[PDB]
């Protein structure tokens, strides 16, 4: 159906690592190629592979990271759009791009547009993080990393901990995972949006981290919110964050909320004058 | 130290540079020649000495903002004070030159009455400028002289010019800012804005609406 | 059920332009073909579940997005949407001043939407600067479908589009007209329009000949009109994509290989990237 | 006076956008003698970097306009004039931040880290020389700067690790002077090809703060290398 034969794909430079190993490929224009290295892929892998090709196969959308093709026959592979330009984990945390508010309102905007989709056809991304946020030519959003994605079916199967709902961290049940884990992931990338910076920035170690957040004694910050940042995104980002799943929104009214401040456009922070 | 002509290509030269410091210094120079200025000329020596003094604006607000967060340290607050009064002596020579250049050249020439009515703008403009960081003592004199500026602008503004006309719409804004920043007369200040937004939108083609957009804004945040 | 939308969830907008596109809103943006008619005859169903196959096998970032599509108030294609006018609005309506190599990543793009586009088999049959649209001035994408079909033995059944139909095409002398280099011709035609900024067959006082004579071979786009500042390359594959007859035409791949080249051989506009200050 | 007094008021002429004054400070600071901290190292070489950048900038417009123009003899005279002002700025900058490091900066470096990062300072700066040297003093400009250059890659492929931030910037400012200056894409492409993959291999092994660092000339060198594939 979308399998690519062997042959047809160039691999080029090796450009980095995923849930396997990423590199730049050329099939009728550029592509990304997410490969696994290994010379005879084990079940769980080969499982996992699959898995992740069947939740790819129902993804079509603007702000998602466009699937265009997998591949077995060298090594298993997914093939996607290629995306010039970073992540937005890049631009928030390694070059300190400077975003103007309406520029971090449409980013916010986008990604609500890929989850609101996502969820709509019940696929649950279970990994939603700035790293896994990629800017298409400085300009639109694409999520990616679908390798712990899948469809709500009523089963379960099965470093980057910021984005972990406090059940997830916790570890009660064996299945955390659900829409409001990733309505708290995208919660925590709002964070990153209006503070830019990470959360607990202060605690410097990683595993108290944990206990802290599944305890709740801890909870970001959200007074190093910038004074430019709307009221609005400030109290959307705090209905995402809160500790307990149930009373956290759902994707539709995050959309819309975001949707109807995005009309909302006060270039004024404070008076202006007349220009040149 | 050379023609009209050499010192306007060597300011629109040094606009493409950005380098706004040797601009305002070609323009001054074209304006001490004594002739009046081309609508060109007069946009270059505008551009070259806001953008010189804006600068300074932006670098004092940042200074001041930072003197205020001092808190249990006076080393702290007298390095960022002594910064602050280095940044206030570089706008008030620049502030002075423009307005010595408006009193003794530009609207003294003006044929026309947007010539004089735009000059008169300015002249309200950088003593508007001053104003923001003027002591106290010697403040009422500048927002006296910034007040009587703007408004013999004012006079002449609504008497020859439509309401899309931009100098005005910025004769506006900037008195209305006037008011409400340098003064604390927020009444006012909205009054006379409102009032020429509805103007505006009653009755250059991009500038207006950008204009207007700066209006709608300032009116929201007063409001 | 598997790419069908269910009714309600499409919100559509304004009337913006084959069926009555609209603009609509689900979960963003989106735009929607939709045929104004409450109950399709057999030969639009037809159709309308073709170009759906058609489309369910498109999946590249040069060809225009299809989302899902509707049956239940009316048949209905849904895409993203996307931020700009056709090709042949900014260079015949608008006359946008595009730079040479602008012009020459777009025609890389559009190498690179049919070389996918055969590659699966594809023959698009109306390629034209009029359903190539620009996705924020920056991305080109292939759109319009309607027409298009997996070429198969049994392939069953252009109005006024006739520029970009090749001779063949015109004649319907031959078997089968339709195929990879009347896309081919109509690409040639494309790239035309890029390099001369003007519609082909322009200097010409009667009309409905035209059509006689470049079916006859009597009439072929006039390059002389090419920019100065053209590459030679892309000229001669210009020329090379269409000649009269068929089998001198080159494929895609190769199209897509030199618009590729050539790429690489022109200067670069912007300069390296240094150390920034941390 | 003090040390950190002139550190604090570079500080504050960073924040105000005023990088001559941090740039003077600075220079002061390193003309007391002593070994630079980190963050003093970074304050100075931000602001003779944007000190220098500015006028890099404004030299490339000027000198594009020079050379686009045809028909008037003296605009284009005007037009080289100032460009040849705009150079003397940019000489005097860069012959200051030499002068820094070749007096004081070098001999005190104990560590390799500070002495691959000031013969970096120095090849860059010989490098902006050599964007804008014409004909006598070029081959000597060059030659100094690829020397430095040379130097420092070689401390540092011999005492950092590929993923070193220093090191990832020499590579990728080594491999802009290479393409740039000696007019060889080849060579370029190889040395920031390598600087990349070497990289990219250890790059799992690192903390999140050493990430951004790195992954920061990372994504510069795959940008680089795109651009120069293209």
């Amino acid at each position: 159906d979308w399998e690519i034969p062997d042959g047809q794909i160039t691999v080029g430079q090796r450009i980095g690592s995923g849930s396997g190993t990423v590199y730049k490929g050329k099939w009728h224009g550029d592509v990304a190629v997410k490969m696994l290295n290994v010379t005879a892929p084990t079940p769980q892998q080969l499982q996992a592979f699959k898995n992740e090709v069947g939740v790819l196969r129902k993804t079509r959308h603007v702000n998602i990271l466009l699937f265009m093709g997998y591949s077995t026959k060298p090594q298993l592979a997914i093939v996607t759009q290629w995306c010039e330009g970073s992540s937005l984990y890049h631009h928030l945390h390694a070059s300190e791009t400077k975003f103007e508010m309406k520029k971090l309102i449409d980013i916010a905007r986008q990604t609500a547009r890929g989850m609101d989709y996502l969820h709509a056809k019940s696929i649950i991304h279970r990994d939603l993080k700035s790293n896994n946020i990629f800017l298409h030519e400085d300009n639109t959003v694409k999520i990616g990393d679908f390798g712990l994605a899948t469809v709500k079916s009523r089963w379960s199967g099965s470093g980057s901990i910021l984005w972990m709902a406090p059940e997830v961290i916790r570890m009660q049940d064996s299945n955390p995972y659900s829409f409001q884990s990733d309505v708290y992931a995208f919660g925590i990338v709002l964070y990153e949006l209006m503070t830019g910076q990470l959360p607990y920035s202060n605690i410097n170690n990683r595993d108290q981290i944990i206990e802290m957040v599944g305890r709740g004694s801890l909870s970001p910050d959200l007074s190093k919110v910038r004074s430019n940042c709307p009221k609005r995104m400030k109290r959307l980002m705090a209905e995402c964050l809160k500790k307990k799943r149930d009373e956290r929104p759902s994707f539709p009214r995050i959309l819309a909320e975001i949707e109807e401040l995005a009309r909302e456009l006060p270039k004024i922070h404070r008076s202006a004058s007349e220009p040149s | 130290s050379m023609d009209k002509n050499e010192l306007v290509q060597k300011a629109k030269l040094a606009e493409q540079a950005e380098r706004y410091d040797d601009m305002a210094a070609c323009m001054k120079s074209v304006t001490e020649q004594g002739a009046e200025l081309s609508n060109e000329e007069r946009n270059l020596l505008s551009v070259a000495y806001k953008n010189v003094v804006g600068a300074r604006r932006s670098s004092w607000r940042v200074v001041s903002s930072i003197e205020q967060k001092t808190e249990g340290a006076e080393k702290k607050q007298q390095m960022a004070r002594e910064y602050r009064e280095k940044i206030e002596t570089e706008l008030r020579d620049i502030c002075n030159d423009v307005l010595s250049l408006l009193e003794k050249f530009l609207i003294p020439n003006a044929s026309q009455a947007e010539s004089k009515v735009f000059y008169l703008k300015m002249k309200g403009d950088y003593y508007r400028y001053l104003a923001e960081v003027a002591a106290g003592d010697d403040k009422k004199g500048i927002v006296d002289q910034s007040q009587q500026a703007y408004q013999e602008a004012f006079e002449i503004s609504k008497k020859e010019m439509q309401p899309t006309h931009p100098i005005r719409l910025g004769l506006a804004l900037n008195f209305s800012v006037f008011y409400y920043e340098i003064l604390n007369s927020p009444e006012k200040a909205c009054s006379l804005a409102k009032t020429a937004f509805d103007e505006a939108i009653a009755e250059s083609y991009k500038d207006s609406t950008l204009i207007m957009q700066l209006l709608r804004d300032n009116l929201t945040l007063w409001t």
